[PDB]
């Protein structure tokens, strides 16, 4: 039932810093790994557990960040692999140049933590589109990791270039480049948008100035939410193959969004009153998508509730059938159903020092939907302006990439966006 | 005015025939038609239903102005496109061939081969000469060679190494004339000193010690023939001009990053297809203009670009040869040069 | 990482001399090497530009090259004679006297390898170079000469390494020669082919600037050369402490060069004001994108409004929200859709380093790929141009080999430069 | 939201210096820009005319301009030169001298981005612009001249905001310029077209007022522009801070205009009496009204009884009874039935604001839309006239490319105006 992290570029090692935090807050678990959980922390006989986690950057930078910051002890230094020069948004050098000098380390370090790993259900990889040691040295790592566990559940939570804007000007590049091996080789994606989350940060957190701080911590909230809470021992342990088995009608459709229904400010915490079927409605609300999209202008193929805390399965399933019953929102024509829950009895965990107040319960959705497929179409023409007057191509021709590799790039995202055309009319 | 897109193929040898559990790529199906084959009927997977595949299912249609196989000789396929060209330069411009491929795909052979057939090169000087001699007694012939190499970036006398790069610079003039400084220059005076000019260029060229191209050229070349006639007779408009013929090749390129590509082989890869780019600039910047109005072209990205700054892009005309391999072990190089191609020729 | 500065001609290391005080200040580094500073994040990058000699004494990983005794002596006479180590103090016979054939061609020829051997020595010393960073004028002579010159050697040393270099531009109405022309024509022909970045600075902009915003009655070379500086920190200043978005000499490459040649750049520096108004400021995001999307604190002379952004990169210095930063970058792309090229989707590239300048409650740097430029260099070609069709003062350069093959040469490729940006503006 | 406040000219400078002290004293603001006030209130809306810049020094959101360096110098040798931003401080050649044509058309012209790049700047340091107010003189030419001119800038870039101005009316007896009607009429002629609100006042109002009322041995311009400060305080005074009744300069002119060209307002001010008179003061809504809807109290020249009330708001200060202040409207209208004009059946706006000016236990302002004003455009006409049929002065505007057809359209113009009071007067 154990897991393995895997942390690239700066994104994904910052996002991982607030998931770490996250897993020492409901384990109880010290800066030095000393508790006073098994799949999260390997068993030290001296009472300080340590992490299942491989750290990447091609620029140390963000890593000595760590090295010196807080939880220098509770990490080890044989995880934290660095290289010399960076990527520099650059899918091509992460893919090759700069990252094929230490992805063999890289598996290695994998490999020794497989091998201490008894019950390995798969992985959880963090990384961007927008660098190039996020996107193309992932891309390499995906491929790598798949042939030699093809068994097992490859998991990508992904910061999705977002659509207004962006920090990067070869975003676009960097992400289409990716997008044929994720749909390749992942088992199931996550896209965020950064901006989504701002927005929900000045509507639900009212936070006039948000940063990537109170960023991260909602995400990594979330992803605790979809695995540790399983491991906690619920009313309804949803296996993360037994998400895969339901979420996913096919070989691709690889997507869902993960929303949390319960972002609320301290000052809210004493006036609102939340419940069951109150925070189930607020999760189908078109505002806390985590991503720039809109439900309502596609259907849903399959969704999964996943509640913590106080909660019971009777109020769980009225609120499903108000759902049903509302029929704002539609749902894939040839899917009977599409609603799957999974319920904890261990309560939401609560960040010392953050914004999201304390709860007696929390909702996770995690939703394949039609409506998200749009959000490439905006990409695509991104791309298409900037490939067509070739905008920066020499920067991957320099490094050889293939100007054909871009051009197939395409076709593959426009594949999966047809796939989805087609899943939302067919019936 | 417009450009002609032409292709060809090596073969497949015993290396192919005794793989015979695989399936062909390519399939030429009729004169300017390749097929792209052979979509997907895999026994890797499922593919038993109606078809949710973007390509791989389906077959890729290329279409060119003279497309041509392993049936042809090059005896035709050379003189087919490039006997008009030469004709071309004398018809008061001058005029060009081009080559592509990835390393090992028969450039070198397909400019001569094995020194008993006819190729780019020996063809040239056949056809050329066999001119030159019935119309020696109409035209008077001064005709030079220029001899050239591209590697790093860095101009070579192709016969001569023994000159630093700095004494070579590629200039054109406004009547496009070729203007390159100190370069051992030579004469046509028979195929025979220009094929062993033509060798020991080949042999001063900077090739790779890696891959099973082991010889693999690894660097450009252009051999250019500045032809300068003039008249035998006296009159109010004797006045004869000249034109030349640029003899374009290429290193070749390998997959995006090969399984050793350390140091100089990055280095010298990346000089390549940052080269590779400036002609699919230019060549995509000249034809996409040529259906607009105004032509910028950008002759600053490459060397070669300023080389061929007047032989592709003036009032001209030229080949683009393409060479293509059958094998599904050039799958993704085979397919991304036929698109190219295809770019090119639109 | 590593990077080697070098400075070239008079101009070019007074300039580098204000770099290294602010860059030394920066990093609490004190008259005699020692470092006295009182942050930890300091000495987290020190060894980019300073080796650490026994006794923790940081040595400038820079190279001093000048062909003027005197210029040199007053580099060794200053605070930082204490410094610079005695033998990156590169010089020899007296100056080229505006000579660019002197300064690239001959004399300075001569003296090339008495820096590549240092070049070396530092090259040796660092665990991963990263590039140089070259720091000159574009029509003094020596240093737009060995400028170009270095520049060349150094790449055919380090091909696959980062050339950037600080160029002060030829202005309009700030002259000292008259064949500020030639110089420059020669020296950018050969600046162009060997350059991966270069960053172009007007002392008439900066004239303008430092009267208009800062109000000085005696705006000097020394603080002219300060807001150079500080411009020049902006750029690597990244690089050498933590931050919300990193940023790279590369990175910035990678961003900011969308067609290989178009590699020229202004730089600005936010907030400008002066010392009576900074009780006035807000010191908020907003204000600094009002400043740094101004095109009167541009340190190039052009007028960026005349042209269209091919791309921009704003770096900011402190702790801000990155939200805010992102909706004033939205903002101004919205206000100014005519002014950007929209063949790009996001015009602007961003970072946020997690320390202000020392003294600041929160900064930024302004880096843009502007088409405007253009006009500098056409500007520059027709003086070129009126001089040259009399071949006027080419005796000067005809003396040390120098042809007319060379300048009408250099002048088609100005040409194909000034083109180039026209071609991607409407 | 936010409101700007321009200056135009000697006498809109020295008004609005006045006026800055009153408002800043209103909420608690001393000479450093520092809050020292008592109130939780004074802070609610400061916003509206102070930027808060760091260190909580509060900013007039106001732009200085004039043409007549020296009149500038003495705001900034002012109590307030330690108040205002310098870069709001917008002037240069020298003052037009009562030739409206250099204030607007030429000279003044020149200077207009200088300004408006300020408006900008003002703008985007806003979260809600709400309008404009412009204070200057009707006849100065700078004043009148830049008056105009801006107004016309501002609403090309802000044409859904609100354009309010307070103007000093050439007074019958109270000169100082023989061309003052032809800086008038030049100046209204673009006036009406451009604005939303615009108040007249009359120095010959005032100086009767400041000794018939005040009792002033030596009523001097500080003493005019004091009051009429309390009067623009008035009129905006209700947007900053809590009230019974609300009201706004949108408000306002939905309840001030009638008819879209008809926006000419005479203004007044509640407690008017001397320092030993004040003890005789009863400080009850009737009073107020009574001296509110006092003739001799308004600060246009023209006496509202020759004329008829379009419409009037009174907007009351401080704790009161809402159906006292009810009770007194209805009775002003039942005593002076044929004053009101009969096509509105409630002639009088009202509001009431929650605050008091400091000091008074009870205030009020006034705003007329009366009939009557036409009078007063209906004199400088005829000055204008006998004039204008001599070509009196005239090369003074010729000089500057006036023709005479602007001076005959102005005209014409000016008895529309006249012309539509009258209409709606019996
Ligand atoms: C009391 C106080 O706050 O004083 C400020 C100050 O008044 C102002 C006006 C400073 C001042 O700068 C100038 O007047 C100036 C002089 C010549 C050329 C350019 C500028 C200041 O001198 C500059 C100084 O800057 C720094 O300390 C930065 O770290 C800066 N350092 C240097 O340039 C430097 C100067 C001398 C010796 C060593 C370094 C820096 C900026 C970017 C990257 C690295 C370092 C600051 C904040 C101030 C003073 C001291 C008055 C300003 O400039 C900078 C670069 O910050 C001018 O407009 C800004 C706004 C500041 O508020
Ligand atoms: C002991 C005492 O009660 O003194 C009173 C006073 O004697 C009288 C006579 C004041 C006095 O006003 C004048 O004498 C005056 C001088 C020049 C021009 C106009 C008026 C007073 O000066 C004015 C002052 O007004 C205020 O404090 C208001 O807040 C007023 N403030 C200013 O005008 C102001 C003056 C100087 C500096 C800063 C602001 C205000 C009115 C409307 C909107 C905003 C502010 C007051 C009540 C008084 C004195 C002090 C004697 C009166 O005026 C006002 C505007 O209230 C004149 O008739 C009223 C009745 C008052 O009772
Ligand atoms: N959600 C989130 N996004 C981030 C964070 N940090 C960076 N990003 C995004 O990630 C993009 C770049 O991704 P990275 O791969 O981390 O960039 P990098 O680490 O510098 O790697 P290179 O750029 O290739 O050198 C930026 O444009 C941001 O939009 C973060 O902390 N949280
Ligand atoms: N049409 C052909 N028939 C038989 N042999 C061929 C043919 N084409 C290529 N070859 C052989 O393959 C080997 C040649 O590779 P070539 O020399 O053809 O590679 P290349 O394109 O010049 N490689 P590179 O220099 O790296 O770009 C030669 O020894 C040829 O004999
Ligand atoms: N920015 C800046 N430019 C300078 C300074 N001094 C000189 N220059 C410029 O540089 C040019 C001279 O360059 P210089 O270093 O003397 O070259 P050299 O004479 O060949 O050694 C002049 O034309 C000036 O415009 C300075 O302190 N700052
Ligand atoms: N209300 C008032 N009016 C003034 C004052 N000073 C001058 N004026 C009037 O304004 C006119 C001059 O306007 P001014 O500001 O000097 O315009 P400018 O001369 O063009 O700059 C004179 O005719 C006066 O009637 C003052 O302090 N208060
Ligand atoms: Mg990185
Ligand atoms: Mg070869």
């Amino acid at each position: 039932r154990e897991c393995i992290s895997i942390h690239v570029g700066q994104a994904g090692v910052q996002i991982g810093n607030a998931c770490w935090e996250l897993y020492c807050l409901e384990h109880g678990i010290q800066p030095d790994g000393q508790m006073p959980f098994n799949t999260f922390f390997s068993e030290t006989g001296a009472g300080k557990h340590v992490p299942r986690a491989v750290f990447v950057d091609l620029e140390p930078t963000v890593i000595d960040e760590v090295r010196t910051g807080t939880y220098r002890q509770l990490f080890h230094p044989e995880q934290l692999i660095t290289g010399k020069e960076d990527a520099a948004n650059n899918y091509a050098r992460g893919h090759y140049t700069i990252g094929k000098e230490i992805i063999d380390l890289v598996l290695d370090r994998i490999r020794k933590l497989a091998d201490q790993c008894t019950g390995l259900q798969g992985f959880s990889v963090f990384h961007s589109f927008g660098g190039g040691t996020g996107s193309g040295f992932t891309s390499l790592l995906m491929e790598r990791l798949s042939v030699d566990y093809g068994k097992k559940s490859k998991l990508e939570f992904s910061i999705y270039p977002a659509p207004q804007v962006s920090t990067a000007v070869v975003e676009p590049y960097n992400s289409i480049l990716t997008t044929h091996t994720t749909l390749e080789h992942s088992d199931c994606a996550f896209m965020v948008d950064n901006e989504a989350i701002y927005d929900i940060c000045r509507r639900n957190l009212d936070i006039e100035r948000p940063t990537y701080t109170n960023l991260n911590r909602l995400i990594g909230q979330i992803v605790s939410s979809i695995t540790a809470s399983l491991r906690f021992d619920g009313a309804l342990n949803v296996d993360l193959t037994e998400f895969q088995t339901n979420l996913v009608p096919y070989p691709r459709g690889h997507f869902p969004l993960a929303t949390y229904a319960p972002v609320i400010s301290a000052e809210k915490a004493y006036h609102e009153q939340l419940s069951v079927a109150e925070i189930t409605n607020a999760c189908f609300e078109p505002a806390n998508q985590m991503v720039k999209c809109d439900p309502r202008h596609g259907k849903y193929m399959a969704c999964c509730l996943l509640y913590r805390g106080d909660v019971v399965p009777k109020d769980v399933n009225a609120a499903i059938a108000t759902i049903k019953t509302k029929r704002t929102i539609q749902f894939v024509d040839w899917c009977p159903t599409g609603f799957k829950v999974g319920i904890n009895y261990e309560p939401p965990t609560v960040v010392p020092g953050g914004d999201l107040a304390k709860v007696q319960r929390a909702v996770c959705m995690l939703s394949n939907t039609t409506a998200i497929a749009e959000a490439w179409a905006r990409l695509d023409h991104k791309f298409d302006l900037m490939y067509a007057k070739r905008a920066f191509v020499h920067w991957y021709v320099g490094e050889g990439m293939e100007e054909g590799e871009f051009s197939e790039a395409r076709e593959d995202m426009a594949a999966l966006e047809k796939d989805y055309e087609e899943v939302g009319v067919d019936s | 005015s417009s450009i002609v897109v032409a292709i060809r193929v090596r073969p497949f040898t015993s290396m192919e025939k005794t793989r015979l559990v695989i399936r062909k790529i390519v399939d030429c199906v009729d004169d300017r038609m390749l097929i792209f084959d052979p979509a997907d009927r895999n026994s890797n997977a499922t593919n038993k239903f109606s078809s949710q595949r973007r390509r791989h299912g389906g077959e890729i249609k290329f279409v060119f102005d003279k497309l041509f196989d392993e049936t042809s000789s090059q005896a035709r396929v050379y003189k087919e496109t490039t006997s008009p060209l030469l004709d071309s330069v004398l018809d008061g411009f001058n005029s060009t061939v081009f080559a592509y491929g990835a390393t090992g795909c028969g450039k070198t052979y397909t400019v001569s081969g094995t020194p008993s057939q006819p190729g780019i090169i020996f063809l040239a000087m056949e056809e050329l000469f066999n001119k030159i001699t019935d119309l020696k007694d109409e035209k008077d012939f001064e005709i030079s060679l220029s001899y050239l190499e591209i590697y790093n970036e860095r101009i070579r006398d192709l016969l001569k190494p023994e000159t630093p790069s700095k004494r070579l610079v590629i200039r054109e003039d406004t009547q496009n004339h070729i203007k390159v400084a100190n370069l051992s220059y030579h004469h046509p005076n028979t195929v025979e000193d220009v094929m062993d000019l033509v060798v020991q260029g080949n042999i001063n060229r900077t090739t790779s010690p890696t891959e099973a191209n082991e010889v693999s050229s690894r660097s450009h070349a252009v051999l250019q023939i500045h032809i300068m006639q003039t008249n035998k007779l006296v009159d109010l408009t004797s006045q004869h001009t000249f034109a030349t013929l640029s003899i374009i090749d290429l290193a070749g390129s390998e997959r995006a990053a090969a399984t050793r590509n350390r140091g100089i082989r990055l280095h010298e890869g990346a000089n390549i297809n940052r080269s590779l780019l400036a002609l699919g600039n230019c060549i995509n910047a000249l034809c996409l203009n040529d259906g607009s109005r105004s032509c910028h072209i950008p002759y600053r990205d490459s060397k070669l670009t300023r080389l061929l700054k007047f032989s592709l892009g003036g009032n001209c005309k030229t080949v683009m040869i393409v060479c293509i391999s059958p094998s599904s072990s050039h799958y993704d190089e085979t397919l991304n040069t036929l698109k190219y191609a295809n770019r090119a020729k639109e | 990482r590593e990077i080697v500065h070098i400075q070239a001609g008079q101009c070019g290391n007074q300039i580098g001399a204000k770099f290294w005080e602010v860059i030394s200040d920066e990093h609490g580094i004190d008259p005699t090497g020692s470092y006295h500073g009182d942050s930890d994040l300091q000495l987290e990058r020190i060894n980019v530009y300073y080796n650490e000699a026994a006794g923790n004494k940081y040595v400038p990983r820079a190279i001093l090259v000048d062909l003027e005794p005197g210029t040199m002596d007053s580099v060794r006479s200053g605070p930082f004679g204490q410094i610079f180590r005695p033998d990156n103090f590169v010089f020899g016979q007296s100056g080229a006297g505006n000579n660019w054939a002197k300064g690239h061609y001959t004399e300075g020829a001569e003296l090339v390898d008495s820096v590549l051997d240092v070049v070396r020595k530092e090259s040796e010393s660092c665990d991963c170079l990263q590039g140089f960073q070259l720091t000159h004028s574009l029509g003094g002579g020596t240093g737009s000469g060995m400028g170009t010159l270095l520049i060349s050697k150094i790449r055919e040393e380090y091909p696959d390494r980062i050339m950037n270099t600080f160029s002060v531009v030829p202005s309009p109405k700030v002259s000292d020669t008259v064949v500020e022309p030639y110089n420059a024509t020669l020296s950018v022909h050969q600046l162009v082919e060997n350059t991966d970045e270069t960053y172009c600075i007007d002392n008439e902009a900066l004239y303008d600037i430092c009267f208009r915003t800062l109000k000085l009655t005696t705006p000097t070379y020394g603080d002219l050369n300060h807001l150079v500086s500080a411009t020049m920190s902006g750029v690597t200043t990244c690089l050498r402490f933590p931050g919300q978005l990193n940023a790279d000499l590369r990175k910035l490459a990678v961003n900011m060069v969308p067609f290989p040649r178009l590699h020229f750049f202004m730089p600005g520096f936010a907030p400008l004001t002066s010392r009576g108004s900074q009780q006035y400021r807000a010191l908020t995001v907003p204000e600094l994108t009002q400043q740094m999307f101004d095109a009167k604190n541009m340190m190039a002379a052009c007028d960026p409004r005349h042209g269209r952004y091919l791309t921009v990169a704003a770096v900011f210095r402190g702790r801000m929200s990155m939200k805010e930063v992102d909706e004033q970058m939205l903002n101004v792309q919205n206000k100014n859709s005519s002014y950007f090229v929209e063949w790009i989707p996001n015009n602007v590239k961003t970072a946020v380093c997690d320390i202000p300048p020392r003294g600041l409650k929160m900064s930024a740097t302004f880096i843009g790929n502007s088409t405007a430029i253009q006009e500098l260099f056409k500007r520059i070609s027709e003086q070129f141009t009126a001089m040259f069709r009399r071949k006027a003062f080419l005796h000067w350069y005809t003396g040390e080999g120098m042809d007319e093959m060379e300048f009408t040469e250099a002048e088609s490729n100005m040409n194909d430069l000034v083109s180039e940006y026209q071609q991607y503006q409407d």
